Parts: structure tokens; C-alpha cells; sequence
DNA sequence: ACTAGTAAAAGTACTTGAGCTTGAT
RNA sequence: CAUAAAGACCAGGC
DNA sequence: ATCAAGCTCAAGTACTTAAGCCTGGTCTATACTAGT
């Protein structure tokens, strides 16, 4: 997290029941960042908001947001340890209560989506065929280039 | 609880997912007639639905009412991690929302881990139609060079090219599919 | 993907044109004459009598012991109905084999089948030979043994520990209790459609629909079916048309060749004519046996040399002609 | 050179700099220029290296295959692929039937298979206990041993280092004439690619010797149905081929 | 060479080679070119079913 | 997309 | 031939794919000639007889006047004429039509 | 044990009776209905170590229109037959003097006595069954239509009055089970009749090779 | 059941007969070692497949954050109130579907079934 | 040095391999 | 009028 | 009591096969050796 010997891109796997722990600093893996949830509450708080929206004249920027350990790069194989909560507001209150030991929390769940893909208004209403229609079809709409 | 007793020519996950998509399947043509006995008659849905020019009766309910509950390799959305169908859920979970059912519609929108199964069985009815088409045209050629010269001949016989007989008649009748239409004999059905 | 398990669509339409010797999915559809046609437990019995079932869908486990004199029994309980047997000794001629076989029985297993250790004992020792020895308990008790010995005649290289270990991993799997040995699964449905259903004409003159059992396979023998007791001999028939041309003729694969075109076509509620069906069912076995609409069927024909090189094989069919 | 990186003409600028040079602000980089078109490089996809697989091909005689692609950290022309399958059940034989299913592997650079005592025995370790400390670990699960018995009762006339090394080395792409050149040949290949990544210097067979028990024993759990199989299409399961 | 045709291996054994890899850059419209730049692929032939 | 008996 | 047509088809339906719609040719001519349905008629009966019988010799698909070119048919059109006497018979169009 | 061997004697046994029955043979209509019972009480109860032996269960029978015609029908003892018995039936046909044969083999042949049952063919024409073949009459089948065997003057009519050659009907292989239930070798034509429902009723041929 | 090792060669021991005492030996193909049985058996193939799961399971799955948790079963020898339950994940798939209960509280690892 | 020779199932078709029956003895 | 070869790979349209 | 002759059934090892039509693009002719 606070980055004393290891560069954040390994990722640690340890599966309790086969009894191992594996350790991967190789290349060619692809990650995706999230957001820490401790005992139940984020570690994202405002202090980390309103000193972020003044990066002209600050030098706040998003290297200082992972080495403070409140967002981290989580892998595939990770994924299969990992407890994700999908919205702070509506999944970590106290209702009657699914889970209540998340280990992460997504940033935005529209980030999931592809460069032709986060074009297309409301795709959530939409047949999904109709989707990757226009996710090939945005590639060849006479536009400006360059 | 252990309390479930599995039926003739099933195993135990076999009687609960189909007594499970027995449930399910019965609870989504209710809310289709809750949409459909609900239109008007100035509607234009209806207006084309009865027409015939286009559209069914599935798209109405799920455009209004419910999408359904979408599948792969024919069965629910299968464990694609360990325990576990995405990394929101809990392992081990079998309810109907974390393997596929989407209950709201294409008005209301779709929530992410929704869209995403959506997204699933989509692919799976692009990937059929993709692949069909070199296997049934491979079959449509075989067929037509193994039969091209069967025809009928001044015998009113339908013989071959080396003239060796097929048939006596056509059709085993002697008439052409162009002008044939159905009837009733209304001679062997009623009683004594 | 959505509808037992019978192949439809495309790859049934690919098995009925060629004349694929392993169809994917084949059955064997089994109707019933007398009293086994109305009662549930009769034909339950007859489901009992084609299903086949090996030694080891009815077995808990084998123990190999080592009582030297059956007068021991390391066996902590057992020494009451072998002493029974003690009461009375028999075949001690040549000598005692130390080595002996334990089986325990499933009664869930057993009674499901209305089997008993006196013809599972009847079958593995007349049937195998004389080499072995198959005592067993009476059925007052709750748990089934069977304790077997190898015969005592050849004692008087083969060591016996690896022999009676081959004998034991022979036997669970190649027995054949009861059944046929190609059909592997049967289940039993009576039909709710018409089409399954048996359509008499009545005193007055009216067609009847009635409900009967009908058993339904997973496996094709059709031979030793069709020859079966309490089995209607006329109405039986199958999937395979290569089995139907094996038992019955060749005019019974046009015709049930016919009615499986018919089955695949019509089950997306679509219609295509009879003359077109009749037509290629009757190209395809006009010559005496199943001519498959492949390479290997139509370029092996009276056909001149000039029209099989346009499918498929252009320059071998030149150079052989 | 790969546009807008450190080792271009346009890194670092601003916009008036760029637009001075007739280029666009915009236009992200990353696409080379070849004889005046402009290419780019597809991230090819690619199964993880260094990993052991069990999966269950329903073709042959071996019912649970292992796998590990092996590479010695970013230095191999080849990939040195080792298997250690299990035969099947089914096997039609009269004395197969009370001896059970043998472990066997296929090393590189040798063609026909090898059993697997064979190969642990090339590598030292000629007692059976400690062969079997290795390859299983704890000594209280009845079940685990019995599997893997007739794998033992196979190889017991091969019960020497040096006739091991005369077995293995026996079956090359060309037998050697003599002896020594076959025990040359045994021991370079089962030393020198026999596992890279795990040690490429001549001392250090222990380690080859666990790794291997390792192998095996993830074959008998996935065996004995105690584990799931690996996943194929898991995209844990693959890497990726940039520039 | 490899670069400026494709083929990525020699040009002496220019048929057992994986093609495909290093092609011409997209111009259409600016996404056609973002997603041209971010685009994995799969080596398994497109023929199979 | 509809259920098990319909279409995906 | 009533009992023809249960061995022909032995299952119960009715539903056969035959030439000319029969119906729809008796509910033409009782418009091109204005019958009214409630008035007595004037076809006697052993026109009706003699004028099936004598159409029923005229549809000939297999040319033949000897034995065995002349029982072809009468397999080939016999289920058209059990259809055409069933339907176009003497009570049933005294009655009906 | 026993009770299934006697029913399957009873069951060949009348299999037997409908095929020389259709194959145009005179068959008394007694043995034609002949219930399990009164096989049970003529023949004997049990064939294990019992009266019906496999012997005493032969039937000769004679043609119609020539009463010098008969077949003999040869139930084996021993389950796979060698050369030995076929020369002891071959002789026993030799002093009686009769030309048709059945064989109903228990369990199979041996290929050197199939070469010894082909060799002998302008005279002494034997024919070869099976037990497990003969336990169902496949002519009353749902499927398979009527039969008849055609003379030659028929023949003559039908290559006459459609203006074939003889090669340019459809054919079928002697070899099937329906043409080695009439008994039919090679050059005679089989008339098919079988309902339609297009038609009615289709009459086709074919050629036996 | 079990296996057996020699003591001068450390190899595998096997069941042999001698026909003078009655008595099971086990002995070496390598050396000259004998000794006698104390099981007097050799054998044993379950066919059932009835093994049980709380052997298999390791009380370090109560440290897993992925996994459903339960108020309503308190443990037996130490009287906590919280626990984990989750099913087979193992072969024997013809009624699995029954559901194991861990303990959570510290060194306790206390495992049932219902 | 310049420039021209230059080395995925799935059907069938064919082969070997083991064991049988039979005349000889 | 006449002449603009030809092969390999790739990205697309219905 | 074994001994070839001739034959049948089974398994092992290659060859042959995968929709139609249409429109644009870039690259390449061999790098290496002896005549001349
Ligand atoms: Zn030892
Ligand atoms: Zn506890």
C-alpha cells in the first residue's frame, strides 16, 4: 500500500483451503484500480476530495492518491479473494444486511465499457445485439479525424 | 435442510434447478399478462402485435414488465469464478438474483451486474447465427449435387440419368405441388 | 439448448443424410401388450428386466481377509452363520485356501432391482466355473455379506492374491445380473399427446385415445427387444437406421427414414411437402442399400466420369477413369 | 520508435510546439512509421507460463493431463512444455484390471513416455520412502496411497541411477552408440531442460525433485476429486504480447 | 521487415508464420483510432465452431 | 435473454 | 372404402392435402345460379349417380386399357374418389348443398 | 432354466409354422394356433434333460401345387455347428431325397461350413437361421409392407407394359432379413403394396441381386 | 489398509504366504526382512463414496471474507455465536448440496454438520 | 568491385495381430 | 482505339 | 500330442473435409556466392 519495497503491480493470492500463497511480479497481467473499504466504512474521505479538485496549482494528482493507500490495482486472479461493494450508499449501510465484511468498492460501475461502447446514451435500456451493433459502427461515421 | 427428494431421471441439482426454473418461468408470464391485459386501443405496441406486420408478444412484456432470465450452454448463469458468478456476491449463492434474473425491464434500465448477464446471452444468440450458416449451406450443396438429375419423363416415370426408375409416379400420385390444397374426408372420423 | 436428450435441428439433419453407424443420441421406444400396459408395478418390473445393471451398482464395498481356517473369523461377527455352515462342513476335498473375498450389499440398490444373494450367487458361480466358493448370510440380518473363496483344486505359478484381486476388479465390472448389456438407461412416461397413445376403435365406432405405459431407452438393441415377453413385437421401433437395417429390411429404413425427416422438420411448426421427402427417402435407398448423400455414397455409383469430378474428388475420379 | 515515447522527437512539449511542427495536440502515439505508413502492434494473447495445469481431454488412454510451460525468465527460443498424464480405467487387458492406472510423463526431446519412479530415481533419491515424501505429504491418508501404487510396481526392475539414466537416455532423437554418451545425453537434457525455470545449474536437483513431487500430487488430487480442474477460457489464465 | 509486412518471422519462411500482428493504423474518426490503439486478439483460427 | 425454453 | 380409410389412416385425423377444393366448388355454383336453399330442387338423384360415376372414369393418370395399366389406377386416384363420393353424394347434396 | 427354453421352442416353432405357411407350403391351421399348452402336453414339458431333445422337433413339410416338393426343418444339437453335422444332414437329405433346407442354428457358425453350405449350389440348397433371429415374425411389423413373390409371366408384363430392360427397376440385396424370410435368390422381382397418403395405395418393384 | 516400509532398505513391504504357521508375513523383494502382520487384512475398496467433508476441512476457512456468515447457530464447546457455513466443493455430486458450519471464534476451529 | 546463378470430429482405406477351425497325426 | 501482370496477407459490407 | 493353411474380428495409422457474392488497403519479388 505505502510503497516501502514492493512497486504496486504484483499482485498475492492466497487461497486458504489449498493451503499456498502465490506471488506474481511477472508482465503481460491486466488490473483495474479500486477503491479500500476498512472495518466497514471507505478510506477515501473528503480531505482526499477537496484538496483533488485543484491540481492546476496544487500538484495533487493521482500518484499521491495511490501512495496515501486509499485506491489499489487489483488483478484477475485477485478477483476470486476479493469482496467488492458496487455502490458506497446503497451496500455499506446498515440494513438488513448481506455482507458485511467488504474488502473493496468500485469507483463508478460505468467503467466497464469500451472507447466505442461509452458512446452510446443509455445502453442500459437497450437489447444487448443492439449495442454491438453500434459498437462497430461508430468506426466508420464520417466525422473530423485529426 | 436436506430435506429434497429427487425425481425419476434426475440427480438432486437436476429437480432443483428445474423445479427452481419451474418457479421463475411460471412468475414472468403472470407479470406478461399483467402488461398485456393493461394496454389501450389507441396503443400502437397492440397495433402492431395484432396487425402481423411486426412484433410478438415477448417484446411487450419485456419492453414493460420483465426481461427474463437470460442462460448459457443452454442451463442458468454458471459459476465463472470459484463459488461465485461475479465478485460482488457471496459463494455458494444460488438465488435468483445472482444468476441471472433480470427483473426490472427495458424502461425501468438495468442494474450493472445485470447488464453484464444481459450482455452474456446476447453473445451466445450472435455466436449461433454466426457459426449456422457455413454448416447449413455445406449441407444445401451436398444434397443438391447428389440429386440434380432426377426428373419426370414422357412415361409420366421419374427416372434418373441413366434412366434406371425412382418412381412409377410422381409423387407416388402423378400430380405437381403447385395446385394442391387442404381437405376434409369427413368419412372416417364420425360413429356407426 | 431448450425443449430426455434427443438431438434436433442441424445435427439430426446431418445424421439422417449420411448414415452415421454412431448417432449421437440414440433410443429405442418400448410399448407393452397385456397387464404391464395399465399397471405401474408390472411395468416396473419390465423397466427391472431390460435395464441393465452390473455387480457394482449394487455393491458397498470388498474386503480382502486372511483366515487360514474358516474356524477363525478375524471378522468381529461373523462366526454365527459360518458356524451354521460349520454344522454341516462341505467341499473340504483338496485342501482350505487361505484368501478370502467379502462383499457388502446395498438393500437400497438390491430391493429397488427385487433381486436376492440366491441368484446374485446362482449367477457368479454357475456362469464364472467352479473355481469359487459363494457362502452368504440369510436375509433376517440387515447388512448382506457374501464371502468367497477360491476352489481348493488347484492347491493340491498364479499367485492367488493378484488372481483373486483380477477376479475381484473383473467382477464388479463384467458381470450381468439382469439386462442387456448395450442398453444402459430406461426410464417410463406415459404420453400426454396422441401420438403416443393407444387409438382403438370402439363399439360404436369411435376412435379412443388411451394412456399407456411406454418405456424409453438410452442405448439401440433392437433384436433381442423385439424378443422379449410382455413387449408388443409390432409397434416397437427406434432412431437408428442403420439397426433398422440390420433387424427388419429395407423398406422399413424408407420408411422410418421418412418419418424422421418428418420428426425434424415438423417440431418448429413448419411444413415442407411430401413429395420432396418422398423423393430424397427414395433417391437415397433405390439401389438396394443406404446410398449416403456424402462422397463416399453418391461418388461410388453407375454415374459417368465427368459428373463426380464437379464434387469433391476431380482428379483421382479422372485418373481411375 | 514508437511515437510520443522517451525516445522521440515530441515528448515533453507543450502546444505550441507541437502545432509548430505541423503535428496534431491531440493524436496519442503509440504506432510506429514503416516506409511512410503507420503501423501498429495487436497485444496477442497467450496461456501463463510457470504454472501447473490439470485438465481431462475425452480422447486418448489419459484421463488427467498436467501441463507447465516452462521458461527461465525472458531468455528461451523454445518453451519447454513437460506432461505427466494417467491412464485410463478401460483398458482391455486381463492383468491391467488388478493393477490400476500408471503416472506417466513426456519430457522434451523425448518421444515415446517415460514412468515417473524412473525419472525421480534419474535424479537421486533411490528409496521408496523418500520418493514417496516427496510426491505425497503426510503419512495418515489411506486413500492417496494406494493410487499410486501400480505406479511404483511398474519400475521396479529399472532400481538403479545409472540403468535410470541408460532407460531415459536410451529413447533420443538418435541413440547413442555407447553407454556414456547416453548417460551424457540423460543427464544434460534431464538436468538442462528438465524444468528451466526452477534451476539451470548442475547441483540443485532437490528442488526439481519437489517441484515434480508437486506436479504429481496436484495430478492425484484432481484425480481423487478432490479439486476442481483449471479453466481454460479464465482470464487468470492468460497474458498478454504488447511491443 | 517484419514491422512493414505482417509476418512475423523471416522472409525465407514466410508461410509458417502468425500473420496479423503489426497492421495499418485506423483514420476513419478519432474513436476508430482510440479503439484501433487498444485492441487484444486471440490466436485461435477462425474457422473452428 | 427471455428464459429457458424461449430464446437466450 | 369408409373402412379404408381407417387402415390408411389409422391414427384419427382428417386433415388430407388433395387437387380442387371441393366446398369452395359447391359454394360457387350456389352463386352463379342463384339457389336459394329453401325452396324444393330439381336434381334427381340418378343424375347424381351416373354423373359421379361417369367424372370418376374421366381422370385418368396412368393411359392403359389392359390389366395391370388399368389397377394403377385405381390405386393412383382412390383417395380422391372416396373423397369425391363422400362428399358429393346423393343425400348430402338432396340436403345439404 | 427351463420354463424360458420351452417357451422359446414354442415361439421358433411357430415362427417356423407362419414361414413355410408364406413361403406357399401346406400347413395345417391346428399348429398355426398351437397354444404354450398343447405344445407343453404333445412335445413335453421341459427340454432340460427332457423330452424335447432339440431332436424330434424336425417338421417336414410339402408344396401345394407339387406334392414332390418338401423342406425339411433342422433344429442342431451341439451350438456352434462345424463341417461334421452339415454332412450328416447333407446325408440324411442324400438316402431321403429331398432338396430344401432350414437350419435354425443355436448360437452360430463356423465360415468353412458356410463355405460348405454355398458350394453346393445347382442342387441340395440349404439354408441358415438363428435362434435369436427367429423369435419375432418380422412380416406383421408396423413398418414392413406386403410381399409377393412374382412369376415369370408377371415379369414378362411388367418389363413388357412399361418398356424397361430388366437392370432399370430399383433392386435389393438378397441378404436382408425379409428376402431370406420368402427365400429368395438372385433374378426375381418382389412386388411391394404399400398404403400412401397421397394416393392411397402405391404398388412398387423390385429386383432381386 | 495402510502401507508399510522396511528398515534396512526403506522400501515397499509386501503381503506373501508361507505354509507352515498360518500366518501373514510381510516381507522385502529387496532384502531378507520379515515380519508378521498385525491387521490381518489387506484390502478395502469403498464403493459408496461415503467420506466425510469434516475431516477435509481446515478451520482456517472462518478467516475467508467471502463467505456467508450466521447468528442463529452458536458452536457446541465454546458457546460463540457466529459462524460460517458453506457447501460440499468436492466430487460425490449426486445429493450435494447440504451445508457445513465453521466456527469463527478464535482458536477454537470447532466444525459441524446438520 | 558489379552483377548474374541459386538451395475438429468423422468417415474410410490399408495393415498387422491374435486366435480360431480343421485336416494330419 | 489500345494497354493497364500475377500472387500472398489484412481490415470491412449484406 | 503338435503342426501349418486359411480365415475372421479388432485395433493401429494415415488421407480428406468445413456458405455465397461484393469493395477498398500495403508489400514482395533471395540474401549469398562466383562469374566477369
Ligand atoms: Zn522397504
Ligand atoms: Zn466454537
Amino acid at each position: 500500500r505505502q510503497m516501502d519495497i514492493i512497486v504496486s503491480e504484483v499482485s498475492m493470492i492466497r487461497d486458504i483451503r489449498e493451503r499456498e500463497i502465490r506471488i506474481y511480479t511477472d508482465a503481460g497481467r491486466i488490473c483495474r484500480p479500486l477503491l479500500i473499504v476498512e472495518k466497514q466504512k471507505l478510506l477515501l474521505k473528503k480531505r482526499h476530495i477537496d484538496q483533488l479538485k485543484e491540481r492546476e496549482y496544487n500538484n495533487y494528482s493521482w500518484q499521491d492518491l495511490v501512495a496515501s493507500g486509499v485506491v489499489e490495482y487489483i488483478d484477475t486472479l485477485e478477483e476470486e479473494t476479493v469482496m467488492l461493494a458496487m455502490t458506497p450508499d446503497d451496500l455499506q449501510e446498515k440494513e438488513v444486511a448481506y455482507c458485511s465484511t467488504y474488502t473493496h468498492c468500485e469507483i463508478h460501475p460505468s467503467m466497464i465499457l469500451g472507447v466505442c461502447a461509452s458512446i452510446i446514451p443509455f445502453p442500459d435500456h437497450n437489447q444487448s445485439p443492439r449495442n454491438t451493433y453500434q459498437s462497430a459502427m461508430g468506426k466508420q461515421a464520417m466525422g473530423v479525424y485529426i | 435442510n436436506n430435506e429434497l427428494e429427487p425425481t425419476p431421471g434426475n440427480t438432486l441439482r437436476q429437480t432443483f434447478e428445474n423445479q427452481v426454473n419451474r418457479i421463475l418461468n411460471d412468475a414472468r408470464d403472470k407479470t406478461g399478462s399483467s402488461a398485456q391485459k393493461s394496454l389501450s386501443e389507441y396503443n400502437n405496441f397492440k397495433s402492431m402485435v395484432v396487425s402481423g406486420a411486426k412484433g410478438s408478444k415477448i417484446n411487450i412484456s419485456q419492453v414493460i414488465a420483465v426481461v427474463g432470465q437470460q442462460n448459457v450452454e443452454g442451463k442458468r448463469i454458471p459459476f465463472g469464478f470459484k463459488h461465485r458468478t461475479l465478485p460482488h456476491f457471496i459463494k455458494d449463492d444460488y438465488g435468483p438474483e445472482s444468476r441471472g434474473f433480470v427483473e426490472n425491464s427495458y424502461l425501468a434500465g438495468l442494474t450493472p451486474t445485470e447488464f453484464f448477464f444481459h450482455a452474456m446471452g446476447g453473445r451466445e444468440g450472435l455466436i449461433d447465427t454466426a457459426v449456422k450458416t457455413a454448416e447449413t449451406g455445406y449441407i444445401q450443396r451436398r444434397l443438391i449435387k447428389s440429386m440434380e438429375s432426377v426428373m419426370v419423363k414422357y412415361d409420366a416415370t421419374v427416372r434418373n440419368s441413366i434412366n434406371q426408375v425412382v418412381q412409377l409416379r410422381y409423387g407416388e400420385d402423378g400430380l405437381a405441388g403447385e395446385s394442391v390444397e387442404f381437405q376434409n374426408l369427413a368419412t372416417l372420423k364420425p360413429s356407426n | 439448448f431448450h425443449y430426455k436428450n434427443v438431438t434436433l435441428g442441424v445435427p439430426r439433419l446431418k445424421e439422417l443424410i449420411n448414415i452415421s453407424k454412431k448417432p449421437k443420441t440414440p433410443s429405442l421406444t418400448v410399448f407393452l401388450l397385456g397387464q404391464s400396459a395399465r399397471d405401474a408395478e408390472r411395468a416396473k418390473d419390465i423397466l427391472c428386466r431390460l435395464e441393465h445393471t452390473t455387480l457394482r451398482k449394487v455393491t458397498a464395498n470388498t474386503a480382502i481377509y486372511y483366515d487360514p481356517n474358516p474356524q477363525s473369523t478375524v471378522v468381529a461377527e461373523d462366526q454365527e452363520w459360518v458356524n451354521v455352515y460349520y454344522e454341516m462342513p462341505d467341499f473340504d476335498v483338496a485342501r482350505i485356501s487361505p484368501w478370502l473375498l467379502r462383499v457388502e450389499l446395498d438393500r437400497k440398490h438390491m430391493t429397488d432391482r427385487k433381486l436376492t444373494m440366491e441368484q446374485i450367487a446362482e449367477k457368479i458361480n454357475a456362469g464364472f466355473g467352479d473355481d469359487l466358493n459363494c457362502i452368504f448370510n440369510d436375509d433376517n440380518a440387515e447388512k448382506l455379506v457374501l464371502r468367497i473363496r477360491i476352489m481348493n483344486s488347484d492347491e493340491n505359478k498364479m499367485d492367488d492374491d493378484v488372481f483373486l484381486r483380477c477376479i475381484e476388479s473383473n467382477m464388479l465390472t463384467d458381470m450381468t445380473l439382469q439386462g442387456i448389456e448395450q442398453i444402459s438407461k430406461v426410464y417410463m412416461h406415459l404420453p400426454q399427446t396422441d401420438n403416443k397413445k393407444k387409438i382403438i376403435i370402439t363399439e360404436d365406432g369411435e376412435f379412443k385415445a388411451l394412456q399407456e405405459w411406454i418405456l424409453e431407452t438410452d442405448g439401440v438393441s433392437l433384436m433381442r427387444v423385439l424378443s422379449e415377453k410382455d413387449v408388443d413385437p409390432v409397434r416397437t421401433t427406434s432412431n437408428d437406421i442403420v439397426e433398422i437395417f440390420t433387424v427388419l429390411g429395407i423398406e422399413a429404413v424408407r420408411k422410418a427414414l421418412e418419418r424422421e425427416l418428418y420428426h425434424v422438420i415438423s417440431f418448429d411448426g413448419s411444413y415442407v411437402n411430401y413429395r420432396h421427402l418422398a423423393l430424397l427417402c427414395d433417391t437415397m435407398t433405390c439401389r438396394g442399400h443406404l446410398m449416403a448423400i456424402t462422397r463416399h455414397g453418391v461418388n461410388r455409383q453407375d454415374t459417368g466420369p465427368l459428373m463426380k469430378c464437379s464434387f469433391e474428388e476431380t482428379v483421382d475420379v479422372l485418373m481411375e477413369a | 520508435i514508437m511515437l510520443r515515447s522517451t525516445y522521440c522527437l515530441l515528448n515533453g512539449l507543450t502546444d505550441r510546439d507541437l502545432c509548430e511542427l505541423n503535428e496534431c495536440p491531440l493524436d496519442p502515439g503509440g504506432y510506429f512509421i514503416i516506409n511512410g505508413s503507420e503501423k501498429v502492434l495487436i497485444a496477442q494473447e497467450k496461456m501463463a507460463t510457470n504454472t501447473v495445469y490439470v485438465f481431462a481431454k475425452k480422447d486418448s488412454k489419459y484421463a488427467y493431463t498436467g501441463e507447465c510451460r516452462s521458461c527461465l525468465e525472458n531468455s528461451s527460443r523454445p518453451t519447454s512444455t513437460i506432461w505427466v498424464s494417467m491412464l485410463a480405467r478401460g483398458g482391455q487387458g486381463a492383468k491391467k484390471s488388478a493393477i490400476g492406472q500408471r503416472i506417466v510423463a513426456t519430457l522434451p526431446y523425448i518421444k515415446q513416455e517415460v514412468p515417473i519412479i524412473i525419472v525421480f530415481r534419474a535424479l537421486g533419491f533411490v528409496s521408496d520412502r523418500d520418493i514417496l515424501e516427496h510426491i505425497i505429504y503426510d503419512f495418515e491418508d489411506p486413500e492417496m496411497m494406494e493410487m499410486v501404487k501400480p505406479s511404483l510396481d511398474e519400475a521396479f526392475v529399472i532400481q538403479e541411477q545409472n540403468v535410470a539414466l541408460n532407460f531415459i537416455g536410451s529413447r533420443g532423437a538418435k541413440p547413442g552408440v555407447t553407454k556414456e554418451k547416453r548417460i551424457k545425453y540423460a543427464k544434460e537434457v534431464l538436468q538442462k531442460e528438465m524444468l528451466p525455470h526452477v534451476g539451470v545449474s548442475d547441483f540443485c536437483e532437490t528442488k526439481k525433485a519437489y517441484f515434480l513431487g508437486y506436479m504429481v500430487h496436484r495430478l492425484l488430487l484432481a484425480a481423487l476429486g478432490r479439486r476442481e480442474l483449471d479453466d481454460r477460457d479464465h482470464y487468470g489464465n492468460k497474458r498478454l504480447d504488447l511491443a | 521487415y517484419s514491422l512493414a509486412t505482417g509476418n512475423w518471422g523471416d522472409q525465407k519462411k514466410a508461410h509458417q508464420a502468425r500473420a496479423g500482428v503489426s497492421q495499418v493504423l485506423n483514420r476513419l474518426t478519432f474513436a476508430s483510432t482510440l479503439s484501433h490503439l487498444r485492441r487484444l486478439n486471440s490466436p485461435i483460427g477462425r474457422d473452428g465452431k | 435473454i427471455w428464459g429457458i425454453g424461449c430464446n437466450p | 372404402d369408409r373402412e379404408v380409410l381407417r387402415v390408411i389412416f389409422p391414427t384419427g385425423d382428417s386433415k388430407v392435402v388433395l387437387p380442387c377444393n371441393l366446398l369452395r366448388m359447391i359454394w360457387n355454383a350456389q352463386k352463379i345460379f342463384h339457389i336459394n336453399p329453401r325452396l324444393p330442387s330439381d336434381l334427381h338423384p340418378i343424375k347424381v349417380v351416373e354423373g359421379v360415376k361417369e367424372l370418376s372414369k374421366k381422370l385418368v393418370i396412368v393411359n392403359g386399357d389392359d390389366p395391370l395399366s388399368r389397377q394403377a389406377q385405381e390405386n393412383a386416384t382412390l383417395l380422391f374418389n372416396i373423397h369425391l363420393r363422400s362428399t358429393l353424394c346423393s343425400r348430402r347434396m338432396a340436403e345439404e348443398f | 432354466d427351463d420354463e424360458e427354453e420351452t417357451y422359446r421352442l414354442w415361439k421358433i416353432r411357430k415362427t417356423i409354422m407362419q414361414l413355410c405357411h408364406d413361403r406357399g407350403y401346406l400347413v395345417t391351421q391346428d399348429e398355426l394356433d398351437q397354444t404354450l399348452e398343447e405344445f407343453k402336453a404333445q412335445f413335453g414339458d421341459k427340454p432340460s434333460e427332457g423330452r424335447p431333445r432339440r431332436t424330434d422337433l424336425t417338421v417336414l413339410v410339402a408344396h401345394n401345387d407339387d406334392p414332390t416338393d418338401q423342406m425339411f426343418v433342422f433344429f442342431p444339437e451341439e451350438p456352434k455347428v462345424g463341417i461334421k453335422t452339415i454332412k450328416v444332414y447333407c446325408q440324411r437329405m442324400q438316402e431321403e431325397n429331398i432338396t430344401r433346407a432350414l437350419i435354425v442354428v443355436q448360437q452360430g457358425m463356423t465360415p468353412s461350413a458356410k463355405q460348405s453350405l454355398v458350394d453346393m449350389a445347382p442342387k441340395y440348397i440349404l439354408e441358415q437361421f438363428l435362434q435369436q433371429e427367429l423369435l419375432i415374425n418380422i412380416t406383421e411389423h408396423e413398418l414392413v409392407p406386403e410381399h409377393v413373390v412374382m412369376t415369370k409371366e408377371e415379369v414378362t408384363e411388367l418389363l413388357a407394359r412399361y418398356k424397361l430392360r430388366e437392370n432399370q427397376l430399383p433392386r435389393i440385396q438378397a441378404g436382408d432379413p425379409v428376402a431370406r424370410y420368402f427365400g429368395i435368390k438372385r433374378g426375381q422381382v418382389v412386388k411391394i403394396i404399400r398404403p400412401s397418403e397421397t394416393a392411397g395405395r402405391y404398388i412398387t418393384y423390385r429386383l432381386v441381386q | 489398509v495402510g502401507i508399510r516400509f522396511c528398515q534396512e532398505c526403506n522400501n515397499m513391504l509386501y503381503p506373501k504366504e508361507d505354509k507352515e504357521n498360518r500366518i501373514l508375513l510381510y516381507a522385502c523383494r529387496n532384502c531378507d526382512y520379515q515380519q508378521e502382520a498385525d491387521n490381518s487384512c489387506i484390502y478395502v475398496n469403498k464403493i459408496t463414496h461415503e467420506v466425510d467433508e469434516l475431516t477435509q476441512i481446515i478451520a482456517d476457512v472462518s478467516q475467508d471474507p467471502t463467505l456467508p456468515r450466521t447468528e442463529d447457530h452458536p458452536c457446541q464447546k465454546c458457546g460463540h455465536k457466529e459462524a460460517v457455513f458453506f457447501q460440499s466443493h468436492s466430487a460425490r455430486a449426486e445429493d450435494a448440496m447440504r451445508l457445513y458450519y465453521v466456527c469463527t471464534a478464535p482458536h477454537c476451529g470447532h466444525r459441524w454438520t446438520e
